[PDB]
């Protein structure tokens, strides 16, 4: 981090009409992906025409996968001749406060981490198009963190169904759905491998002891209601317990000196708990209001202070 | 015993100060200057035939 | 494509030196008007 | 940048000395604000629910609240600076250990709720629970020990750090205080290792040191069971715990003009990531 801040300068070209110049002044706080940390880039680098692979414009799922190789930045101010942003990964400003603007269909709360999501919603994929320059600027959607663990989990689970409903969500009671579209076979297999690595790596020999506690839980959900409404009506372990009576192995090789339950839990934290960072990107940002409210509304700015 | 080393001098450059009007290219310009240009959008010139 | 201002003509800045067929090349200019002799929208 | 936590009227005489003894300690507040009341600061401020929160719900609020380290304590207001915005201007803020474990130079420091074993103000009717600033490599050990303790209920208490011995047992409340963690750590793993076991039904059946490695080397190259609706019940649940049990360090100690190892009851100077 530098003392005097660090602000890249995305250049605006020469020939821009007045129906386009006032279309960029509504881009006051958005999320803009720089590919490097060059102080000088162009809009031809920012826009979706630079996002394309060789000629295949990818789906929403690959659009997740090519954010984690870029550097998300937030516009602070728009001159007539250049657009100024601040990369999130380097350093915010002197203040550590960069104002955003909610594109979300969902209002925020204080302290909640923001992981950004492509425009997956229906009636919502609103791309600011420049006509005199022939560009599309896809602006991604900042969402609260436990939403971003749902929507990424909805899309990866959907693509597995194609390899042989789901697209209904609920959050703060407002019913919202997501766009149904065919998913290309390429980037979905890059998700399935990133699962099964982190899925198998969480299986240590100590998990043969935890899997003999399943008959305790299915009897514990009979008495304490905390364990009833834990499992689910639509879970696996309930119908798993009604057919399987597991039992522990006899011994362990040199099992006296080592703790089998402890090694299964250390490996579970860094591999299976870490999984929400492998599929999506990292929650860089949370919302830390100074005076305003517990709730930041849609179409309104929000002060922002960084976060692990 | 007597020994020594030496520095027998050092040599520099001069930067060649170049006025633009000393070039032979300065006919193909009409040079009148703006004290402000960022305070300006599209500007226009009219010719008539 | 704005209609320019006809009184800037009325005291001109600097005069040309050579007349050419002008509508042969148009896209060097933006608001181009072939006025067959003195016509409607000049006023 | 120093906020103010005003003490309301009617303070007794031992209680002005009780708050005189939390000079350099970590406190959570909702929102950074130049004026704030002490009733929004205390342990009562998040007993929301009908049961006072156990060690799980303590962790959740600690990521929704913004940690502040108390500077001087005036008898009218508690002056504090938060660890997210106030430390880019002012450089270094003192910090007092409540840990049984000493700090070294250069460690990063997470925080743990008081699971080991608590100032009460009876003029004001509130308790003040405080976090335990232990170093972050122990945090993925100690919490992983105490979760592993309750799994035995349905050898372990040996810990060494800095040439010392730790005894976690020091039995009654703490096992009951840590019931909600134990009943989620098991469920996530048993949901995981049966879905993984359902997607590829051979993962327990291959020969381990002979044929299973080929099943590993291929993975590295670049009525109805409601299975695919149950990933979301696992992935969102597991994706939630990956923040809570991360215990991200706000705090790294850079010792300057002082002792190398700071002991219990002493003060250690503290910076954030710049």
């Amino acid at each position: 981090m530098l003392a005097d801040g660090f602000e890249t300068d995305i250049a605006i070209p020469s020939g821009i009409s007045r129906p386009d110049a006032a279309a960029l002044q509504r881009c006051e706080g958005r999320v803009v992906f720089l590919p490097t940390i060059r102080r000088q880039l162009t809009l031809a680098d920012v826009a979706h025409e630079s996002f394309v692979s060789g000629g295949v414009s990818p789906d929403t799922l690959g659009l997740l996968l090519a954010y984690r190789r870029r550097f998300p930045a937030v516009i602070t101010r728009v001159l007539p001749t250049r657009i100024v942003a601040c990369p999130l990964d380097v350093g915010l400003t002197h203040a550590g406060t960069v104002n955003l603007r909610n594109t979300s269909p969902v209002d925020l709360c204080n302290g909640d981490p923001i992981s950004l999501v492509p425009p997956v919603f229906e009636g919502q994929a609103t791309d600011v198009r420049l006509d005199s320059l022939d560009l599309t600027l896809r602006f991604p959607v900042p969402l609260p963190s436990p939403l971003a663990r749902e929507i990424v989990a909805r899309l990866v689970a959907r693509g597995i169904r194609d390899l042989n409903d789901l697209n209904v969500l609920y959050y703060n009671g407002s019913r919202l759905s997501l766009l149904a579209d065919v998913q290309q076979l390429g980037p979905v297999n890059a998700e399935l491998r990133s699962l099964v690595l982190n899925m198998v790596y969480s299986i240590t020999e100590g998990t043969t002891i935890i899997l003999t506690l399943i008959p305790r839980l299915f009897a514990l959900s009979a008495q304490d209601g905390y364990v009833n409404a834990l499992l689910q009506m639509q879970s696996v372990t309930r119908e798993a317990a009604q057919l399987i009576h597991p039992e522990a192995p006899a011994l362990m090789q040199d099992g006296e000196r080592r703790l089998p339950l402890y090694e299964a839990l250390v490996a579970w934290l860094t591999h299976a708990g870490q999984l929400g960072d492998t599929l999506a990107l990292a929650p860089v940002v949370r919302v830390c209001t100074f005076d305003g409210a517990a709730v930041v509304r849609s179409g309104d700015m929000a002060p922002v202070i960084r976060y692990p | 015993d007597v020994e020594f080393d030496a520095l027998l001098g050092s040599y520099c450059n001069t930067l060649s100060l170049v006025r633009f009007l000393e070039l032979g290219l300065s006919v193909a310009c009409v040079c009148t200057k703006f004290p402000e240009l960022a305070y300006m959008n599209e500007g226009r010139v009219q010719f008539e035939v | 494509p704005p209609g320019y201002r006809y009184a800037a003509a009325m005291v001109p800045t600097g005069s040309l030196l050579s007349t050419i067929e002008v509508a042969s090349h148009r896209r060097l200019f933006d608001f181009f008007s072939r006025v067959r002799s003195d016509a409607n929208s000049l006023y």
